[PDB]
RNA sequence: CACAAACGCGUCUCAGAGAUAAUUAAUGAUUUAAUCUUAACCUAAUUAACUCAUAAUAAAUCCAGCCCUAGAACAGGGCACA
RNA sequence: GAUGUUGGAUCAGGACACCCAAAUGGUGCAGCCGCUAUUAAAGGUUCGUUUGUUCAACGAUUAAAGUCCUACGUGAUCUGAG
RNA sequence: ACAAACUCCUAGCCCAAUACCGGACUAAUCUAUUGAAACAUAGAAGCAAUAAUGUUAAUAUGAGUAACAAGAAGCCUUUCUCC
């Protein structure tokens, strides 16, 4: 089918400025308890989660390096330790993670 | 229609969203924390958690065994189901995983994602929601309800 | 055309003829060239009429310059503040003439849409039309249905 | 006293008042009588609606016209009312109206035989 | 002015939250058995059974479907319903609604109070119910009238006699011309393209537009009906669960509106029923576990024999 | 252009205007409109429709003498063709010349 | 029928009152018999339409999120038990 | 400087000059069939063999298998055997 | 009664038209003299564009429509899953 009529700068004007077009206001919005930055209230915090995936990303490399194989996997649960700590009689028996960081605020020692 | 259909269809097909899901898992059992594609994820969530009931019935069960054959790749990592991931669940029947959605993705595509854990796995704590605490000014105008609840009874 | 323009009612400036009639136009001023072609009539006017015209008319001022212009021009001035501008441009004695003569008896007022041909206060001596003015009244005062 | 409409000839029966609900097979006719049975008011708002200029301000007049079966008026509308109209037809009495006076007053025109009976 | 977004469980505590739970489950367990004893409350006048009479109805939650059998050897398919929580909400005289008769309004089953309208709580606050899931109202002569807040049960109906039941009908969604309607097809092979399923032609060449009835694809299914001439069969008084016949329409366990059927040949058929309603104080006897109807076979049996 | 047939239009349009307020005043009066203007001039009273209306709306007093002497003078005319002899002039009904 | 569903080849269900048209009839005048009457008064008996009883629908504003027999989007129903 | 044409497929809208169902009048109507006239268009008006075929013939039925109008309805929905 | 381009009235620059035909003006250019802030007499011409499916350039409309792409997770180049 081919349009008759080239459409006015009016009409056109109330299809794409309607309303049901437009970008609605998220008022989900909030801050984060920590880094008072933003977040959506059911999301995790972009940026905390940052601090979190590069800590993980290289506690996983420092396990690459205890690891001599591509498909060598270890059969104990593992522990990871910071400057200045010692495994606990609770916690020796598993493999050690000995990092370079102090211990971080956030994660625990448990 | 779709009324009452309990599964999303993903990939190539059936068995294309299978394999998907492999993999998924694969990773899941190995690395022990994941992100993901929302749907992908929540989908994913069933068959992990029903891996490690299958663990639960012992290195010595065949159908246990050969089911965890097949779902997980890496050969290397069915000890790990068995010796780790089974014994160190007993206590808690279902509460094996926390499923959490991460902000969307910074690529041009911009998908809905969400990252997938083993509790008590050793990794640092996903920055999780806190309830507020007790001192807040509502909570503590519930805890007076509460002690008169306890007083009159 | 009429939805074109603006519009205004028919008056007076300063309701000007009621006490005493005020000619409305305040000063002329015409520009032309001893020299050039353009001015030719106006040149004319200059020399025959203006005298007497001024003569005619106390109340106005007339300011005549040559000056190397190119086209002849006049521009009344108005008490209403109003200007008008205007060219004598390339016209006989004759014809400035009868146009200074239109700048002389106008309102200053602007040429527009005049709406009614009449304006008038208070039009309405002996009463002004309502509704109730030929109806009967009752006794009572009452409504058509209502009982006492 | 809207039901009380008068309606000259036979019209009762032939005028007829259509409508059309727009659906295939959807189009009624109504005898003036049957529309009048069912709805009072019907018929004097056609008329007076049949009856303005066909422009958009009959659907506003149409709003400050108000149509009653019977006299019942809400005491709002009884009480702003005005004044009140001449009826516009001179409507004829029925045979016992009349005073006798009037009936006395009237020549007997014929004079009837006695031996007839009626 | 941003103001956020809230819902009721933001803000409470891991402590608070299960006393929220209880504290308003509580409330709601007090304000039903309190008002389950409707008779010795403030009881409106009962008025006795007039010919042209209207029963109240009820609100049901559809749960299955199961086979049952007649004394004669055929089989039926009925309706397992059972009633909730039905609690009549408010009273609209004749006059303020229809103008002919007076309309009973009735609850459905109850529901969470967090995820309602502040208006809505504010009303059954001055009633007094917990929150229900389904509103209804029911046409009525002014002699069914009940006292608002009662409660009502499946003993309503009495085995043997036929009802109506309207509900929300299956959602299919958008669906085609082909479901939409019950058109045919094209032929799928003979030389067919792209045709294989459109509504084919719509219209007249002379009418050049199409008809404000035209039958074409759309939305289908989600919207109410009524099923009629539906014979009930057998109560169970303990669980208040009916058993209808045949099919009611909706899918299994959503919620549904019985009533007596207003079907002309079963006008009268009201005389011999509880009316206003039935009422488990007053009689101050025990109704049997089920009531059959005459026809029934029933679960412990002869097991029949022809003869 | 459709200015300018509009110009010509206008004059219609006013009169017609005008024909209407004339009406619906002499309505006020229980006098129809033809018997009203026609048994104004036969008394030789020469009135624009245009200052009629506004003699309507801006003076009710004057018009409604204007609209007694019309209804004299039909009157007078019914009594007139009705009588059937020469001999009476109603007083409104004699016609004067010019002087 | 390899999904908790859809689905037919399967199961369930479907209605009173009014109003007429052509015809029949009864009382009965114009025309004192008769005559259903483009005469009144009441009347009767009489197709389908078509109206209407009756049924549907019918509580204005919490809605982040997550479920859903609700759904293309958006809307709709759920999330206190347990 | 194109109003794309037969037949079928799909979906029908309309008419009444009625093929069914419905209410009747007349009969060279005993009754059963029949034949004619009146009134009524809400609903219906089949499956096959042969022909591109519409007609038509034939097999079997049915309460009947109506006559028509819609660009000989419908090809920006299909089909081209013609 | 109401109702025209007819006819009155008050003023006037004082009476419709396609093809063909006669007349009076004038836009903008340049040249000759004037003019000088835009100019006036003549003389000349590539002398005036709401319409050629006109030519070139640029912009809209259809339209943010139709349409297009990158197997998974991670330790970032290791593993899987497939053809
Ligand atoms: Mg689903
Ligand atoms: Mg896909
Ligand atoms: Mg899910
Ligand atoms: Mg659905
Ligand atoms: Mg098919
Ligand atoms: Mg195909
Ligand atoms: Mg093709
Ligand atoms: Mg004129
Ligand atoms: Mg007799
Ligand atoms: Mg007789
Ligand atoms: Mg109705
Ligand atoms: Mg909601
Ligand atoms: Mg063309
Ligand atoms: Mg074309
Ligand atoms: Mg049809
Ligand atoms: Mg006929
Ligand atoms: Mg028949
Ligand atoms: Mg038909
Ligand atoms: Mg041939
Ligand atoms: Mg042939
Ligand atoms: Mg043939
Ligand atoms: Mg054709
Ligand atoms: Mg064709
Ligand atoms: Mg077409
Ligand atoms: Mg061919
Ligand atoms: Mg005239
Ligand atoms: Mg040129
Ligand atoms: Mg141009
Ligand atoms: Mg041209
Ligand atoms: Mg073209
Ligand atoms: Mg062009
Ligand atoms: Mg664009
Ligand atoms: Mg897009
Ligand atoms: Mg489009
Ligand atoms: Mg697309
Ligand atoms: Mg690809
Ligand atoms: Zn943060």
């Amino acid at each position: 089918a081919a349009p008759k009529n080239r459409r006015s700068i009016e009409v056109n004007r109330c299809r794409r400025r309607n309303p049901q077009k437009l970008i609605k206001v998220k008022n989900n919005i909030d801050v984060c308890p920590e880094c008072g930055h933003l977040k959506q209230k059911h999301i995790l915090c972009g940026y905390c989660y940052e601090k979190v995936r590069k800590e993980t990303a290289e506690i996983r490399r420092q396990m690459g390096k205890q690891e001599g194989g591509p498909f060598r996997a270890p059969t104990t649960e593992t522990v990871v330790l910071y400057s200045g700590e010692t495994p606990s009689e609770q916690d020796q028996g598993k493999r050690i993670i000995e990092r370079e960081r102090k211990r971080p605020s956030w994660f625990t020692q448990n | 229609i779709s009324h009452g259909r309990v599964f999303r269809r993903l990939g190539l097909g059936p068995e294309s969203r299978i394999h998907l899901l492999q993999n998924l898992l694969t990773g899941l059992v190995r690395h022990e924390r994941i992100e993901a594609s929302w749907a992908r994820v929540d989908e994913l969530r069933g068959y992990a958690e029903k891996l490690i009931d299958y663990g639960k019935l012992g290195d010595t069960n065949e159908r246990a065994m050969r089911m965890a054959d097949f779902w997980l790749t890496e050969k290397d990592l069915i000890p790990k189901l068995f010796q780790v991931l089974a014994p160190r669940f007993q206590g808690q029947n279902g509460g094996y995983t926390r499923m959490l959605q991460i902000p969307n993705r910074n690529e041009q595509d911009r998908a809905k994602m969400a990252v997938i854990e083993y509790k008590g796995n050793c990794l640092p704590p996903l920055p999780l929601p806190r309830r507020d605490s007790n001192l807040t000014l509502l909570n503590q105008l519930l805890q007076g309800l509460r002690q008169d609840q306890e007083a009159s009874s | 055309t009429a939805r074109g323009t603006a519009s205004r009612f028919l008056t007076s400036v300063l309701h000007n003829g009621l006490g005493r009639y005020v000619q409305q136009l305040q000063r002329l001023s015409f520009s032309l060239s001893r020299d050039a072609p353009s001015s030719r009539g106006a040149r004319e006017f200059v020399e025959r009429e203006v005298t007497d015209f001024a003569r005619r008319n106390p109340g106005v001022v007339i300011y005549v310059n040559p000056r190397p212009c190119c086209v002849p021009r006049v521009v009344a001035e108005y008490l209403n503040g109003a200007v008008r501008e205007e060219s004598i441009h390339c016209k006989s004695v004759e014809e400035i003439a009868a146009l200074v003569q239109k700048l002389a008896d106008q309102s200053g007022l602007d040429v527009i849409r005049i709406r009614k041909p009449f304006h008038t206060d208070s039009p309405s001596i002996q009463g002004q039309w309502h509704p109730f003015t030929n109806k009967p009244t009752t006794l009572g005062g009452l409504r058509p249905r209502e009982v006492q | 006293n809207t039901r009380h409409i008068a309606f000259s000839g036979n019209k009762w029966e032939q005028k007829v008042y259509s409508s059309h609900t727009g659906y295939p097979g959807g189009f009624r006719q109504v005898t003036a009588a049957q529309l009048h049975q069912k709805d009072p008011v019907a018929i004097v708002k056609l008329a007076i609606y049949g009856m303005l200029p066909k422009n958009l301000h009959r659907r506003t007049m149409m709003q400050r016209l108000h149509l009653f079966p019977d006299e019942d008026i809400p005491e709002d509308i009884l009480k702003n009312l005005v004044e009140e109209l001449p009826q516009p037809r001179k409507v004829p009495r029925r045979l016992d109206e009349y005073t006798q006076e009037e009936i006395e007053a009237f020549p007997r025109v014929w004079s009837p035989p006695e031996d007839y009976r009626l | 002015h941003g103001k956020s977004v809230t819902w009721w469980d933001e803000h409470l505590s891991e402590e608070n939250v299960p006393f929220v739970k209880q504290l308003v489950s509580d409330e709601n367990k007090a304000q039903l058995a309190s008002k389950l004893c409707p008779l010795k409350d403030e009881p409106w006048p009962i008025h006795p059974w007039e010919p042209g009479s209207s029963r109240v109805g009820l609100i049901a939650l559809k749960l299955g479907m199961m086979p049952l059998w007649t004394k004669d050897g055929q089989k039926h398919v009925v309706t397992l319903l059972q009633v909730q929580d039905c609690h009549v909400l408010k009273y609209t005289p004749k006059e303020n609604h229809n103008g002919r008769m007076a309309a009973l309004t009735v609850g459905g089953k109850t529901v969470s109070h967090f995820h309602k309208s502040a208006s809505i709580l504010e009303f059954y606050q001055e009633l007094g119910l917990p929150p229900k899931q389904k509103v209804k109202i029911f046409n009525v002569t002014e002699n069914a009238v009940i006292k608002p807040g009662t409660p009502l049960y499946a003993a309503h109906f009495r085995p043997g006699q036929y009802v109506d039941v309207t509900a929300k009908t299956i959602g299919k969604g958008f669906q085609g011309v082909m479901r939409r309607w019950g058109f045919k097809g094209q032929p799928a092979t003979h030389g067919q393209t792209k045709t294989h399923r459109r509504p084919g032609a719509i219209s007249t060449g002379d009418v050049a537009r199409v008809w404000p009835g035209t039958k074409m694809p759309g939305q289908l299914g989600n919207i109410d009906r009524t099923a009629f001439g539906l014979k009930v069969w057998r109560i169970n008084t303990k669980h208040n669960i009916i058993y209808v016949n045949g099919s009611v329409p909706g899918h299994k366990n959503c919620l549904v509106k019985i009533k007596d059927s207003k079907l002309p040949a079963y006008k009268d058929f009201c005389k011999n029923l509880p009316f206003p309603t039935y009422f488990p104080d007053g009689d101050e006897e025990a109704l049997p576990e089920d009531l059959y109807d005459e026809n029934v076979c029933q679960p412990g049996a002869p097991s029949i024999t022809f003869t | 252009v459709k200015c300018t047939r509009a110009r010509r239009l206008k004059k219609r349009s006013l009169r017609t205007l005008w024909i209407n307020r004339i009406t619906a005043a002499s309505q006020e009066h229980g006098l129809k409109y033809p018997a009203f203007i026609i048994n104004l001039i036969k008394c030789q009273v020469e009135l624009n429709r245009k200052v009629l209306a506004d003699l309507a709306i801006y003076e009710p007093k004057t018009f409604k003498s204007l609209a007694a002497l019309a209804k004299r003078r039909r009157e007078e005319g019914f009594a007139a063709a009705l009588g059937d002899g020469k001999e009476p002039d109603g007083i409104f009904s004699r016609v004067v010349q010019h002087r």
